[PDB]
C-alpha cells in the first residue's frame, strides 16, 4: 500500500518550493522502492 | 474527495483550541424549541416547568445572558462528545477512564462557572426526558473537528462532513493529515459483546440511551462498533440492555366482538337504520363496553435508546488503538480509529420494544 | 490617600458589602442578565492585573487598545456584543 | 512556564545581527519581553554545557531467493506460458 | 463522469410578466415521470399528476414524490429551462437551491420535500399555454413527521361535530411549529376551515380506518387484555398499514452546506446544498 | 518554510555603562541584561 | 418582594415616568429587549 | 501617518517641507533554510 | 517516561553505521526496547516536519566619554600628581 500524504507527494500536488517538500518525496519514493522489492522477492518465496 | 462544512459558533461547550483534531463534533438545536415540545408532550400530573427552570439555570451563567431569545444570529451552536461525556461521567461502568476525562475537561477550560457549567447542563439533560423531550432531536452529528480559529469568546470551525477521514488535508502541527478519535469511556463495541467478533466491514452508531424512573433519570450517549446494520442493531443493543427495558417499562408510565357476531340473536342495528330518532336509542340498545386506554405504556414511556448511523469502517480488519494522550495539562485515554468513512441522513431510529 | 483627612465621602458607597457595592460590582453579578450598559462597573469592579505584583509601571502596557465597552449601532447604550472588535481609549478607567 | 528560555541557549553568542543602539535603563520595560534576566559583573549560570547525542543508528538488508538455486528445483519442470 | 442536465425549452406566446416570474422561479425543485435529456413544459405542470381525470390529493401528492424523479431548475435564459438531477448519481456542482417553506433551515439540516399541506402553496400560473406548476415544500426532515400528525390530527377534530367532542374548548390552543427559535402559528391569522380540508380528507380517513382496526383485531385476538374471518383481518390489516406508512415516512434527498456566508436560510432564501 | 514553524525567538544583550563615585556610597558593578521575544503569528486572506 | 401585585405595581410606576423600559408582557424566556423605537435624532442615548 | 485633514493642516505653516522624493528599496529579504541547518531541521526540530 | 522518542526523528540521521545480522519477528521482544512502534506500510507519521528557529541576536556598544574632550573641562586645571 502507499499512503495518503505520501501519494500526495509522490503525485505532484502540493509541491511547494522549498528543500524540506523535496526531502519528504525522496523519503516517500525511498519507502515505495523498499515495499515494490519486497513484495517481488515474495513471489520467489511463494513457488517454493 | 471529501466534504468540508465551516460553522461560526461561541466557545461555551467547545474549545477548539484544545480538542484534538479529528474528533467528533454535535450540534445543538436552538432551546427555545424544547419549551414547545415540553408543553405538549408532558404526560400528565407532571410539572413541565422543571424542564424551563433547568434550562433557564443552564443559560444563566454559561455567556452574556441576554442575546439568549431568537433573532440574535450568534448562539452556543456546537459541543464535542467530550464535554457532552464528561457532564454525566457516572454513568460509564469504566470510572478510571470516565472520571480522568471529566477531571481533565473541567481543569483545562476556563474554571470560571465551569463546574457549574458542567452540573447545569446535566441537569437539563435530565429533565428533558421526564418531560419526553428526547435529547436526541436536538443533538446530532456535525462532523470531525479539523480546522479552526479563534477569537475572544468567538470560534469558527472547519470540519469533515463526508468522505474518508484520512483524505483532508490541514496545517496541523506535525503532519498535514488526521484520523478520527472518541474518548475511551464512550467506546462500546457490540460485536465483542455479542460475540461475532468477525473480520469485516463495520458501522459507526452514535447511540443513546435512556434510564427513566420518577426522579432518577439517567441519559448517556456511547459510540457503537458493531457489524450489524442499521435495521438489526436495535435487537444487538435490546440484548444488551435488558435490564433498563424492563425497568423503563414498568417504572416509566408512573370484548367479545368475534363472539357477538356469530348469532343473529344479538341486538344491532344495520347501517341504513341509523337516523335522527334511532340516534338516542342506539347507545343502549347495543353491547356496553367501557374502560379506558388511559394509564397504559405508550412508546414514549417506555424508550431506552435511540441510535444514528454516522460512518463504515470498510477495511479487511477493523484496526483501533487505545492510547492514553493528554488534553495538555492532563492525562486522559483516547481511542484512535483508522479509516472511517463518514455517513450521514441523520435518522435517528428509537427502540422501545 | 487622596484626602487624609476622612475614610470615605460616601459611606453608603465606598464600603464593602454595601448599597453601592453589592448594586454595582459586577463580581456579584446582579445585573447579569440586563442588556443595559453600566457606566459604574468600572469604578465598583476591583481590578486583577494577571500579572498584578510582576511590574512596577505597568500604566502603558494597560493603557494602549481596550476594547469597546457597549454598542456602537443600536439606539441606546447596550452591553458589548459577543463578536464586536471595535477599540476605544480610557483616560478615565486608569485613574478611576 | 518560560520554555523559550531554554529553546536555544540565552547567553550563546552567535553574532550580533544588529545592534540595539539605544543604550537605555531596561531595568523599567521589564514586561514588553517574554524572558528578562539582570545579572551583575559575570554573574553564574553563564557557563554551562549539558547537550544529548545519537550514539548510531542501525539497520539491515534483506536476502533474496532464487527458486531455481534451491534444492527443491528437482521435482519439477518449470515452464514459462504467457 | 458528466452531471445529468435537463433542457425544458419554453414556448413562445409566453407573456412578458410570465417570462419576469419564471427568471424567479429558480432554485426550486420539480419533478418528472421519466428521466430524459430534453423534456417538455407539459411534464414538469400540475396537469401530470391528474389521476382519476381530476387533480391530486395531499395523499396522492404524497404518493406521487416517491415515485418520480426530483430536479433542481438551474439559470434560466430567455429560451429554455435547465435543471439537473437529483437521486441518480451525478457531479451536479453548482446546485444551490431556495428556501420555499415558512421555516428557517439552518446549516446542516437535512431536506426533504412536502406537498403543500397547509395554507395555500406558491404557484406560477402560465395562462398562455394553459398549464400552472406548483413548487414542494422544502422542510427540515426533524419536522417532517410533527408537521404531518399535527396538520392531519386536527383535522380530526373538526370532523368530530355532532357534541362527539366538546367543540367550546379554548383550553387547548395555538398548535404552533416551534424551530430555529421562532413560533408559526397554524391558523395563519384566518379561516381556512374550508378548502383545506376537502384536499386532505382521502389521508385522514385511510388513517382513521387503519388506526381504528389496530385497537379492534388486537382486542379480538386477546379479549383479556383489559362468518367474520380473523385470519383474513389479520392480512388485511398488515398489508394496508405497511402499505400507507411508507408513503408517509419519507427521506432526505438534500444537505444545507454553507461556507462564507450565513449559518440560516430564511423563508425565500437562497443556499448551496449538497447530494445525501 | 513560515508554514513549518513552530515558533521562533529573537535574542537581546545590553549593557549599561557606570559612574564610579566616591563614599559613603555603595560601590557599583556592570550590569548585563539578557532577554527573549517571540514571534506571533497572523494571516491574510481574499477571494472571488 | 413578598407580594406580586407590588412587583408588578413598581415595574409600572417606574415605567410610566421614563422611556428605557421593558416589553410589556415579560416573557417567560428571553432578555428582555426594549422595544425599539421608530426615530432616532442626536445619537446614541447614554444611560445615567 | 494621520488622516488628510491634519496633513493639510500641519503642512501650512506648522512644519517644513523638506523634499519631493525619495530612495526607497524595491525588493525584499529572503532566507533559504539550506545546507546544514536543513539537517538540524529534520534530525533535531532546531534551526538558526 | 516514553519521551525517548521525540528528542530526534525516528528515521533520521540516514546513513547507517552498522548493519542488523540477524532478521528475526521483533515483534514478540517488544519490551526490550525503550520504544517500539510497527507499521504495516507508509505510516503517515512518517512524513512529519516541524521545527523551532533563531530569527537573529541583537547586541549594543557602549560609547567611550573623554573627560578632556568634554566641555566642562574647562574650569578646571588637570595636573597628574604621580
Amino acid at each position: 500500500a502507499i499512503a495518503s500524504e505520501a501519494l500526495s507527494l509522490l503525485s505532484n500536488t502540493y509541491v511547494d518550493g522549498t528543500e524540506i517538500d523535496s526531502s519528504l518525496r525522496i523519503r516517500a519514493i525511498q519507502q515505495m522502492a523498499r515495499n515494490l522489492r519486497t513484495v517481488l522477492d515474495s513471489f520467489e518465496r511463494g513457488t517454493a | 474527495t471529501t466534504q468540508l462544512i465551516q460553522q461560526v459558533s461561541l466557545t461555551d461547550f467547545f474549545r477548539p483550541d484544545i480538542e484534538h483534531a479529528g474528533s467528533i463534533v454535535l450540534i445543538l438545536r436552538h432551546p427555545s424549541d424544547m419549551i414547545g415540545e415540553a408543553n405538549t408532550l408532558t404526560q400528565a400530573g407532571r410539572d413541565p416547568d422543571v424542564l424551563l427552570e433547568g434550562l433557564r439555570n443552564l443559560f444563566n451563567a454559561c455567556t452574556a445572558p441576554w442575546t439568549v431569545g431568537e433573532g440574535g444570529g450568534l448562539r452556543a451552536y456546537v459541543t464535542s462528545l467530550s464535554f457532552i461525556a464528561a457532564c454525566r461521567a457516572e454513568e460509564y461502568t469504566d470510572k478510571q477512564a470516565a472520571d480522568a476525562n471529566r477531571t481533565a475537561i473541567v481543569s483545562a477550560y476556563g474554571c470560571s462557572r465551569m463546574e457549574t457549567r458542567l452540573i447545569r447542563f446535566s441537569e437539563c439533560l435530565r429533565a428533558m426526558v421526564q418531560c419526553h423531550v428526547f435529547p436526541h432531536r436536538f443533538i446530532s452529528f456535525f462532523g470531525s473537528l479539523l480546522e479552526y480559529t479563534i477569537q475572544d469568546n468567538l470560534c469558527n470551525i472547519t470540519a469533515v462532513a463526508k468522505g474518508p477521514q484520512e483524505a483532508a488535508r490541514t496545517d496541523k502541527t506535525s503532519t498535514r493529515r488526521v484520523t478520527a478519535n472518541i474518548p475511551a469511556c464512550v467506546f462500546w463495541d457490540v460485536d465483542k459483546d455479542l460475540h461475532l467478533s468477525a473480520d469485516g466491514l463495520k458501522h459507526v452508531f452514535l447511540v443513546f440511551v435512556y434510564t427513566q424512573r420518577r426522579q432518577r433519570e439517567g441519559v448517556r450517549l456511547h459510540l457503537a462498533l458493531s457489524q450489524l446494520n442499521e435495521q438489526c442493531f436495535g435487537r444487538g443493543i435490546g440484548f444488551l440492555l435488558g435490564r433498563i427495558r424492563a425497568e423503563n417499562a414498568a417504572w416509566g408510565t408512573e370484548l367479545p366482538l368475534v363472539q357477538l357476531s356469530n348469532d343473529p340473536t344479538s341486538p344491532r342495528c344495520s347501517i341504513g337504520e341509523i337516523t335522527g330518532v334511532n340516534w338516542n336509542l342506539a347507545r343502549q340498545r347495543l353491547y356496553q363496553w367501557t374502560g379506558d386506554f388511559r394509564g397504559l405504556p405508550t412508546q414514549l414511556s417506555c424508550m431506552y435508546a435511540a441510535y444514528t448511523l454516522i460512518g463504515t469502517i470498510p477495511s479487511e480488519s477493523v484496526r483501533y488503538t487505545r492510547r492514553m494522550e493528554r488534553f495538555g495539562g492532563y492525562n486522559v485515554p483516547t481511542i484512535w480509529l483508522e479509516g472511517v468513512v463518514w455517513g450521514g441522513t441523520n435518522t435517528w431510529n428509537e427502540c422501545y420494544y | 490617600v487622596a484626602y487624609t483627612d476622612r475614610a470615605t465621602l460616601n459611606p453608603w458607597a465606598s464600603q464593602k458589602h454595601s448599597y453601592g457595592d453589592r448594586l454595582y460590582n459586577g463580581t456579584y453579578n446582579l445585573t447579569g442578565a440586563s442588556p443595559i450598559y453600566s457606566p459604574c462597573f468600572k469604578f465598583f469592579t476591583p481590578a486583577e492585573v494577571n500579572t498584578n505584583c510582576n511590574t512596577l509601571d505597568r500604566l502603558l502596557m494597560e493603557a494602549k487598545a481596550v476594547a469597546s465597552q457597549s454598542s456602537t449601532d443600536t439606539e441606546y447604550q447596550f452591553k458589548r456584543p459577543p463578536g464586536s472588535t471595535e477599540m476605544t481609549q480610557d483616560p478615565c478607567g486608569l485613574f478611576q | 512556564s518560560d520554555r523559550i528560555a531554554g529553546l536555544f541557549n540565552i547567553p550563546a553568542g552567535i553574532i550580533p545581527t544588529g545592534n540595539v543602539l539605544s543604550t537605555i535603563e531596561v531595568c523599567a520595560h521589564r514586561c514588553i519581553f517574554d524572558f528578562f534576566k539582570q545579572i551583575r559583573s559575570d554573574d553564574n549560570s553563564l557557563y554551562s554545557a549539558q547537550f544529548d547525542i545519537l550514539l548510531g543508528t542501525y539497520c539491515n538488508t534483506l536476502n533474496f531467493v532464487r527458486f531455481l538455486e534451491l534444492g527443491l528445483s528437482v521435482a519439477c519442470i518449470c515452464t514459462k506460458f504467457p | 463522469a458528466m452531471p445529468f442536465e435537463i433542457e425544458v425549452l419554453l414556448p413562445g406566446e409566453l407573456s412578458p410578466a410570465e417570462t419576469s416570474a419564471l427568471q424567479k422561479c429558480e432554485g426550486k425543485i420539480i419533478t418528472f415521470s421519466t428521466l430524459r435529456h430534453r423534456a417538455s413544459l407539459v411534464d414538469i405542470a400540475l396537469s401530470s399528476y391528474y389521476i382519476n381525470g381530476a387533480p391530486p390529493d395531499t395523499l396522492s401528492l404524497l404518493e406521487a414524490y416517491r415515485m418520480r424523479f426530483a430536479a433542481v431548475i438551474t439559470r434560466v435564459i430567455p429560451g429554455k429551462l435547465l435543471a439537473h438531477a437529483i437521486g441518480v448519481g451525478t457531479p451536479t456542482p453548482g446546485l444551490f437551491i431556495q428556501n420555499t417553506s415558512p421555516v428557517d433551515l439552518c446549516n446542516g439540516d437535512y431536506i426533504c420535500l412536502l406537498p403543500p399541506v397547509f395554507g395555500s402553496a406558491d404557484s406560477i400560473r402560465l395562462d398562455s399555454v394553459g398549464l400552472e406548476i406548483v413548487f414542494p415544500l422544502t422542510i427540515p426532515q426533524t419536522l417532517m413527521r410533527e408537521i404531518i400528525a399535527k396538520v392531519v390530527a386536527r383535522a380530526v377534530e373538526r370532523t368530530a361535530a355532532g357534541a362527539q367532542i366538546l367543540p367550546h374548548e379554548v383550553l387547548r390552543g395555538a398548535d404552533v411549529i416551534c424551530y430555529n427559535g421562532r413560533r408559526y402559528e397554524l391558523e395563519t391569522n384566518l379561516q381556512h376551515r374550508d378548502g383545506s380540508d376537502a384536499a386532505i380528507r382521502t389521508l385522514v380517513l385511510n388513517l382513521m380506518f387503519s388506526i381504528n382496526e389496530g385497537c379492534l383485531l388486537l382486542l379480538a385476538l386477546i379479549p383479556t387484555l383489559l362468518r367474520f374471518p380473523i385470519y383474513e383481518t389479520i392480512s388485511s390489516w398488515i398489508s394496508t398499514s405497511s402499505r400507507l406508512g411508507d408513503t408517509l415516512g419519507t427521506r432526505a434527498i438534500l444537505r444545507v452546506c454553507v461556507f462564507d456566508g450565513p449559518s440560516t436560510v430564511h423563508p425565500g432564501d437562497r443556499t448551496a446544498v449538497i447530494q445525501v | 518554510e513560515l508554514a513549518y514553524v513552530r515558533d521562533g525567538v529573537i535574542q537581546f544583550e545590553v549593557q549599561q555603562p557606570m559612574i564610579a563615585r566616591d563614599g559613603p556610597h555603595p560601590v557599583d558593578q556592570p550590569v548585563h541584561n539578557y532577554m527573549v521575544k517571540r514571534i506571533h503569528k497572523r494571516s491574510l486572506s481574499a477571494a472571488f | 418582594m413578598l407580594h406580586d401585585n407590588v412587583t408588578e405595581s413598581l415595574r409600572r410606576i417606574t415605567a410610566s415616568g421614563g422611556r428605557l423600559n421593558p416589553t410589556e408582557p415579560l416573557p417567560i424566556f428571553g432578555g428582555l429587549r426594549p422595544a425599539t423605537s421608530a426615530g432616532i435624532a442626536r445619537g446614541q442615548a447614554s444611560v445615567c | 501617518v494621520t488622516t488628510a485633514t491634519l496633513k493639510r493642516q500641519l503642512l501650512q505653516g506648522i512644519l517644513q517641507i523638506d523634499d519631493t522624493a525619495a530612495d526607497v528599496p524595491v525588493t525584499y529579504g529572503e532566507m533559504v533554510l539550506q545546507g546544514t541547518n536543513l539537517v538540524t531541521a529534520l534530525v533535531m526540530g532546531k534551526a538558526v
